[PDB]
Formats: structure tokens, C-alpha cells, sequence
């Protein structure tokens, strides 16, 4: 596997274990899914945990966040959503300033030249922005 | 950096993945 998809695959995990101790529990989880304007029920957020928890301790650690990952077919609808939310002003492109918006709302305050570089990397055709086409191969 | 998106986009599936268990 990647160099890339460990700090990849690292960052994702940062998202949810907020207080970095190496564990992601019902509340970590809670409060991500109301960032993402979702409000899921105390019985939603254990049962969300109990498909990955291997070891049934209530928790989910590292390598149980990769059973999640590597779990979950549908996805077009959802990334025309999430393009959707990306695309704040709805021009059909998603420019560097409207990126950094997303990134913030997750938490990640970046380095601009990041910013860029992601661009930079899911920019098919070249012209500074990502269209929903590429959108759909950075996301997939 | 992309770790973070992925993430936003497996839970959200996640939570309707899940909650079509109740
Ligand atoms: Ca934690
Ligand atoms: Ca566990
Ligand atoms: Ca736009
Ligand atoms: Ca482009």
C-alpha cells in the first residue's frame, strides 16, 4: 500500500477521534455526524459502531476504522450530493477558495499550496478548478 | 489530504447504511 494511503487513511481517523487518545467512541462519532448536519439517535451511533467493533468493547481502534473503510455501492447519488456541497455557488466547478471552505468545515485548516495541490491533483483538463467529471475520479 | 472527505462520505453512508437496520 501507498506511502500516501497511510497519512491518508490517517487523517480520515483524526476526523473522529477528536481527542486523539486512539479510540473512536458514540460522542466523537455524534458529534461528527451533526457537523454534518445529521442528528442520529443515541441507539444509531452504537449500532453505526457494533458492525466494526471486532473486539466488542464499544469502542473502534485504528484497524476497526479500516473495517469501516473498507466495508461500504449507491455511491454515485451520494457524490453528486457531496459535489453539490462542494460547489458552494453552483457553477459546475469547484475553485480552490470553495475546497478550503470543505476542508475547514472537516476541521483541516491547510496549508494554501495544499489547497493547490489538491487542485492540482484532481484537475483533468487544467483550467484551476474541478468539474463534477473530475470530481467523480478524485472521489472515487 | 484527502483522508478527511472520504471519511465525511463512508459515515454519511455509514448512518443510512446502518440506519437501515432500524
Ligand atoms: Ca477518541
Ligand atoms: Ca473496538
Ligand atoms: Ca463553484
Ligand atoms: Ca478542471
Amino acid at each position: 500500500l501507498t506511502e500516501e494511503q497511510i497519512a491518508e487513511f490517517k487523517e480520515a481517523f483524526s476526523l473522529f477521534d477528536k481527542d486523539g487518545d486512539g479510540t473512536i467512541t458514540t460522542k466523537e462519532l455524534g458529534t461528527v455526524m451533526r457537523s454534518l448536519g445529521q442528528n442520529p439517535t443515541e441507539a444509531e451511533l452504537q449500532d453505526m459502531i457494533n458492525e466494526v467493533d471486532a473486539d466488542g468493547n464499544g469502542t473502534i481502534d485504528f484497524p476497526e476504522f479500516l473495517t469501516m473503510m473498507a466495508r461500504k455501492t449507491d455511491s454515485e447519488e451520494e457524490i453528486r450530493e457531496a459535489f453539490r456541497v462542494f460547489d458552494k455557488d453552483g457553477n459546475g466547478y469547484i475553485s480552490a477558495a470553495e475546497l478550503r471552505h470543505v476542508m475547514t468545515n472537516l476541521g483541516e485548516k491547510l496549508t494554501d499550496e495544499e489547497v493547490d495541490e489538491m487542485i492540482r491533483e484532481a484537475d483533468i483538463d487544467g483550467d484551476g478548478q474541478v468539474n463534477y467529471e473530475e470530481f467523480v475520479q478524485m472521489m472515487t | 489530504h484527502m483522508g478527511k472527505i472520504y471519511a465525511a462520505m463512508m459515515i454519511m453512508e455509514y448512518y443510512r447504511q446502518s440506519k437501515a437496520k432500524k
